[PDB]
This record gives structure tokens, sequence and C-alpha cells, in this order.
């Protein structure tokens, strides 16, 4: 195995400047260096084949440089729908190795979350579970922090957090919080609050409920 | 010009799974046929290729003997069978077609890709649970309802508001693992004056145990 | 874009090897379709410089030919090697240089 | 000198 | 005997640029003139030292006549795509062989005029050098086309005339390389194979033209094993090569022989190391 350093490992850029990424190898492949882009959900999608080559319908934009041992993958004025994954991978000899890809996002401008809490549907209580949902839809950047609070003091025990990707429209992110527990201490307590701290805010926002 | 994989496959531990890939659009003889893995995180490894024209075989060390590749030119088909199967071997399987003709080994046309989740779990149908306001916090033009689906094996669940007909304001947050069960959560926000005006509805589906469910917000 | 014929590969040298005496390696490869091929002298794992190539012809069935040679001077410690890359393998085949085959 | 195609395509 | 043959190849490469072309000239067994499509400017350029004789204009009628065979080659690999319902997007050869071999008399002893598409032949002129062989159905519509135009009568024109008298001038000028016969340098190595037998090898380096038997007879005659004979290959200065290796019990070597039959040898060689 001839193995294949990809960095940078993710990058921020906006619509309309130049993207370099850099491809090292470990042995001599010559110029048989390729480049992939993946969009989510789909697979991979061949840009750039052995050489320079730039395949038929791939837009003048991309390119390709290097020789031997490095090869440099470049977007000049980078589009909206340029904002993908990109992998390289060597073609030289077996066996065929990849990179580690490279995580393009849209560097957008900061948007506040909009923040919702739901309580334990009935159903669920019957079951014998309790669930208490945080959503926080549409904002940038991607980091931002969950607290949750149950009767003022804080809980961190039984959260779970999932992020989506970045919006194809918007280059939002959105973020489901739930915290878990039984039926019985849930019944216990009464107020349940759920508090959001991100850089479009220097006091956190909070959505909160009673019980009752 | 078409790679179509086999669907979604679910399997014990140390057991055994083919995989087939349908090529239409071009001579099957002419291009080799590649399998290429893609794990959760550290993604895109080479597993090997086979020559639809004379069967020659490549591998790579890391997964000989694991990988048994064949090729059936009749149907123009190509199959991959993994045997003594861990929890590593959980990932999504692509067959990809390598460039014919000139002396290069890059694939060009890639297929939709399989998942392929090994675990002891037993298929299990998901909980659908509604996520109404606070009753009473409403204030904002807009409100946000929610669709939770927990307790599922395996993966994926399709989860669609008002029958497609609202895909604005809709996320549907990627599942997680728990207690052995999968958990996923739905979003959609509606102008204040259509709800709870007008009924609000989220189907899931989960194919892997045939089940629909319909579940109306309050 | 139908058959496939599989290369077939000869290294070899002109006069008899001679260790000091410059010589040329030829790489000979022949009976492969498509004519799309590719050849590389390696000495020592290392890919040679000036590597001249004769033009390619086909023979009476059709299979292409073709003649890779450069200089070379052989010394006793030294590897010389073929690397041959064509649409019929799976892999670039590699065949070494014999100072007595 | 060689032969001579001459426009004769196939 | 002596032969003039050309070898014709248009490639196609789609989404690069336009079909490769290229022509090359053999007077027997060596190449003496090229034609590329991919050089610094397409021209028909000499291989051997013996054509540079010829002047500015011979030169000049042959690069006329590749570049003329060559549109029509394009013209060729595009309407072979439609004759095969073949997409636009893949890579096609098109080869070409035509010449004459001529006995040491003269007279022509055989013509070529032929064909292929992808590796598989498509159309050939038939020895009568008047009649066409096709392999499939499109090669039938050429054939018909080419029978109603009458191209065998040009191209038996082109086979008995000016190829042969082409053959006889190329024999008379390069005389000094193409009609010399270099005999055989030959001898016999020894290697020990990991078990009790031995490998014995007869090589033949050295001779002009490529004709050469090299044959192994053991105690008295006969083949009687699967003797390894690699095939006569260019040493790239002229002369050839070929061996032919055998395995013996450790003791027999002086019990086997290497016959080598040449033109270029008064006496077939027999050795033995």
């Amino acid at each position: 195995s001839t193995t294949v350093t990809q960095s940078p490992a993710s990058l921020s850029v906006a619509t309309g400047e130049k993207v370099t990424i850099r491809c090292i190898t470990s042995t001599d492949i010559d110029d048989n260096m390729n480049w992939y882009q993946q969009k989510p959900g789909e697979p991979p999608k061949l840009l750039i084949s052995e050489g320079n080559t730039l395949r038929p319908g791939v837009p003048s934009r991309f390119s390709s440089s290097g020789f031997g041992t490095d090869f440099v993958f470049t977007i000049e004025n980078t589009l909206s729908e340029d904002f993908a994954d990109y992998y390289c991978l060597q073609s030289d000899d077996m066996p065929l190795t990849f990179g580690a890809g490279t995580k393009l996002e849209l560097k957008r401008a900061d948007a506040a979350p909009t923040v919702s809490i739901f309580p334990p549907s009935s159903e669920q209580l019957t079951s014998g579970g309790a669930s208490v949902v945080c959503f926080l839809n549409n904002f940038y950047p991607k980091d931002i922090n969950v607290k949750w609070k149950i009767d003022g003091s804080e809980r961190q025990n039984g959260v779970l957090n999932s992020w989506t990707d970045q919006d194809s429209k918007d280059s939002t992110y959105s973020m489901s919080s739930t915290l878990t527990l039984t039926k019985d201490e849930y019944e216990r307590h009464n107020s349940y609050t759920c508090e959001a701290t991100h850089k479009t805010s220097t006091s956190p926002i909070v959505k909160s409920f009673n019980r009752n | 010009v078409q790679l179509q994989q086999s669907g979604p496959v679910l399997v014990k531990p140390g057991a055994s799974v083919k995989m087939s890939c349908k090529a239409s659009g071009y001579t099957f003889t002419d291009h080799y046929m590649n399998w290429v893995k893609q794990s959760p995180g550290k993604s895109l490894e080479w597993i090997g290729g086979i020559n639809p024209y004379n069967g020659g075989i490549s591998y790579n060390q890391k997964f000989k003997g694991m990988a048994t590749l064949t090729a059936d030119k009749s149907s123009s088909t190509a199959y991959m069978e993994l045997n003594s199967l861990t929890s590593e071997d959980s990932a999504v399987y692509y067959c990809v077609r390598r460039i014919g003709y000139y002396p290069s080994y890059f694939f060009d046309y890639w297929g939709q890709g399989t998942t392929l989740t090994v675990s002891s779990a037993k298929t299990t149908p998901p909980s659908v649970y509604p996520l109404a306001p606070v009753c009473g916090d409403t204030t904002g033009s807009s409100v946000t309802l929610g669709c939770l689906v927990k307790g599922y094996f395996p993966e994926p669940v399709t989860l669609t508001w008002n029958s497609g007909s609202l895909s604005s304001g809709v996320h549907t947050f990627p599942a997680v693992l728990q207690s052995d069960l999968y958990t996923l959560s739905s979003s959609v926000t509606v102008t204040s004056s259509t709800w709870p005006s007008q009924s609000i509805t989220c189907n899931v589906a989960h194919p892997a145990s045939s089940t629909k469910v319909d579940k109306k917000i309050e | 874009y139908a058959i496939q014929k599989t290369p077939q590969i000869q290294v070899y040298s002109r006069h008899p090897p001679e260790n000091g005496k410059p010589n040329i390696l030829n790489c000979y490869v022949t009976q492969f379709h498509p004519p799309h091929i590719e050849i590389q002298m390696l000495k020592n794992g290392k890919k040679i410089p000036k590597v001249e190539m004769s033009d390619m012809s086909f023979s009476k069935d059709w299979s292409f030919y073709i003649l890779a040679h450069t200089e070379f001077t052989p010394t006793e410690t030294d590897t010389y090697a073929c690397r041959v890359k064509h649409a019929s393998m799976a892999e670039p085949k590699t065949v070494y240089w014999d100072r007595d085959m | 000198r060689g032969p001579g195609r001459a426009f004769v395509t196939i | 005997s002596h032969s003039l043959r050309y070898f014709v190849t248009a490639v196609s490469r789609p989404g690069f640029g336009e079909p490769r072309y290229m022509e090359v000239g053999y007077v027997d067994n060596t190449e003496f003139v090229r034609f590329d499509s991919d050089a610094e400017n397409p021209r028909y350029e000499p291989r051997a030292r013996w054509i540079e004789q010829e002047g500015p204009e011979y030169w000049e009628r042959e690069t006329r006549r590749a570049k003329g065979n060559e549109q029509s080659f394009r013209v060729d690999l595009r309407t072979a795509l439609r004759y095969y319902n073949q997409s636009a997007g893949g890579s096609h050869t098109l080869q070409w062989m035509a010449g004459c071999d001529v006995e040491s008399d003269g007279r022509l002893l055989r013509g070529y005029w032929q064909f292929a598409y992808d590796g598989c032949d498509y159309i050939a002129l038939n020895e009568d050098l008047k009649t066409w062989t096709a392999a499939d159905m499109a090669a039938q519509i050429t054939r018909r086309k080419w029978e109603q135009a009458g191209a065998a009568e040009r191209d038996r024109a082109y086979l008995e005339g000016e190829c042969v008298e082409w053959l006889r001038r190329y024999l008379k000028n390069g005389n000094a390389t193409l009609l010399r016969t270099d005999p055989p340098k030959a001898h016999v190595t020894h290697h020990r194979r990991p078990e009790g037998d031995v490998t014995l090898r007869c090589w033949a380096l050295g001779f002009y033209p490529a004709d050469i038997t090299l044959t192994w007879q053991l105690n008295g005659e006969e083949l009687t094993q699967e003797m390894e004979l690699v095939e006569t290959r260019p040493a790239g200065d002229g002369t050839f090569q070929k061996w032919a290796s055998v395995v013996v019990p450790l003791g027999k070597e002086q019990k086997y022989t290497c016959h080598v039959e040449h033109e270029g040898l008064p006496e077939p060689l027999t050795l033995r190391w």
C-alpha cells in the first residue's frame, strides 16, 4: 500500500474564492492522480482523471496540477453547488488508495437559531418512557451549545445531540437535542427548560415549559 | 450509463451476504468492475476488481479472504460476496466501473451503493410520537411541529409531512443509536395561521419491517 | 472496443551482458489489443528517463506489437525491469531482466 | 510509395 | 522472396482530439518509413538510412497520400460507429494492411489489401485480386459498395504495378542492408534447477534476416518434449534474436545437441556446451 495524505480535512470559504486541496503520496505515482466530488446522499463523481485531464462536462473552474508525489486540486471562483466532499485517489499501482477527504462547507453570514421545546407526548407516557425534545433550526456557524435544565438544575446525563448537514439552499444547520427519562423520573419534576449558546447572541436563548 | 445495486441488507455476525450490481448502457465486458467500501468516518477503501471478459480478479490484501468477486456476462451483473462478517464490516459498498480501453485504473461511474448492517439485533418497527408546542407559549408568526421516531432497527426510516406537500422548513435529523435501537426526529415550520387551524400529519415509513404510520399533531 | 489480447513481454539486451560495458535494454511487447498501452523501464525500481519507443504496428492477426529500448550499463548489483499497463490486465505487470534468459 | 485509399470509404 | 508492406492504424479518442493516425512501411521485416498524426507536424519521415536518398518530392507525395488516407479513415470511423450502432464515447480502432510479396524473379507472389475493425476481420481482398471477403453484414454493405464502384480494379493495379516496381527499386537502392545475410552467433548456457534436473539454453544472436530455425536433437533426434521457444525478437540494431531451452537430467549434457539452421550459414550449426 502507498499511503495518500489529503489536506486540509475541512475548509470554510464563501461563494466566489479559491479552494486549494493538497494531496501527497508515499511513493512516486507519476501523474496518475484523480479527483472525485461527492454530494450528500449521492455516490462520488469523478472530476479530474489521471494526469490533469478535466472530465467532459466538468466546468472549467476546476483544475489539477502536480506530479510525482505532490498534487494540488484548485477551484477558482467556487459556485454554491461546488460545496461537497472531495477525495483524491492514486491509480499508479495496486492497491488503489484514497485520501482522507475534504469537507468543503459554505462560509455564509451568521444566523441566529430558531429554538423550540416539546414535552413528552401522552402516548409515550402511557408507554413507559419520556422524551423532552429541543429543535434549533437554521443557524450558522455549526458551533452551538445546548444546556438542559430540570427544575432550574442542570441535567447532563441522558442527552443525545444530532446535527444536520449544511442546507443546500440556506447553507444553515439544524440540531435536535433529546433528553430521555422514565415516566416516573419525568413525573417527579415540573419545570423543563432548554438553553442555547451561539455566536450570534451574547446572551443565551431560553425556551421553557411547565408540565402543568 | 447505469449501475443499479441491490437494496440494503442486515445480517448477523459470522454470516455471509451477496450483493449484486446490474450494469446497463454499455458493453459489459469492455470495462472492469471494482468494489469500494465507505465507512461511517474513515471513508473510501478499494476492495477489489473483476474483468467480465475473462474473470480476471484483483484483490486488496486488507480484504483477502473476505470478498469473493464474480461476474455473469449473460445478465451483465457483478456480484460481491462477503463472509465471516463482523461489526467492523458495516458500511456502504459501491460497485464502480473502471475506465476502458486506455491503460488506466481510475473509476468513472459509481453505483448508488448498498448499505450493509452487521448486528445481532432483530428487526423492530418504530414508535412514532408527535411533538406539539408548550400549549400557551405560542407567539411568533411561525410554529414548529415535530415527529419523534424512537426504538426501531435497522436503518433507515423515511419521514414525510402532509404526504410530501410541505417541504419548506422541514429538517430530518440523522438517526442515532440508543439502547441498541435507532432514534430519529423531524421538524416542520408552518405559519401560525395554519396550525392548529389546518391539521398537520407526519407519515413514517420503515421498509425493513414494512410498516407505515400516520400521526396527527394534536 | 471489442476483443482483448493480453500483452506478452520480453526483456533482454542486444549484445551479451558484460559488466561495465554499456548496452541497450529492450522491452518487446507483443500480441495485445486495444493498441493503447503504457511501457516503463525501471532500474532498481526507479523510472529510467530517456526511453525510446519503436513505432507501433501490428502483425497478420491484427495484434499490435512495440519495442521500447534504453541505454544501460549492466553491473552485478543493478536490477532492471519493465512495467506494462494495458486495459486487458487487472494490474501493471512487471518483468525483470534476467542476464541468462 | 504506399497505397492510397483514394477516398473510397467503407 | 521479398515483401513491401504498409500497416495503417486509426484509433479514436472521444473527448480528447481527432483520431490518431499512423502509417508504417516495411521492406521485408525492416521498418523504413513512418507517419504519425501526433508529431511536431505530421509528415512522412524516414526510419532507415538507405531511404533518405529519396528527394523532397518523394516525402511530399507520401505526406499528401497519408493526409488523404487520414481523412478517409476519420470518415470511416464515424460510419463504422453508425454501422454497428455504437456510442460516440468509446475508443475504436481501424487497421489496414496493404502490400505485395514478389518472388526472387519479380513476379507477384501475393497481394494484400485487408481491413479490420476493433481487432476483428472486416473486409479482405482475395487472392484473385478481383473479389472481396466480408465478415459481418456491415462488411457486406461495404463489399457491395466497393463492388459497384469497382475498387478491386484500382487496388489490383496498385498491388501488381506500383508496389512491385517500388519494391524492386527499394531492394536495388538498399542492397547493402536489405539483401545482406548475417550469420547467427550461437552458444549454449547451463542452469541448475532447484531439483536434480538442469536447464539447457541454446541462443542465436545477431542474425539477419529473421528466418531461422532452432531445434534440439536429443541422443538421436526428435523433439518429444515441451521445449521452450520464444518468438524471434529484434535486438534493435537490424539483427534478430532467438533461443530454445530444454530440461535434461544431471549428466546427459554431452548427449544433447542444438541445431541452428539459418540462410546466412554455409553449414547448419551443431552445438553443445
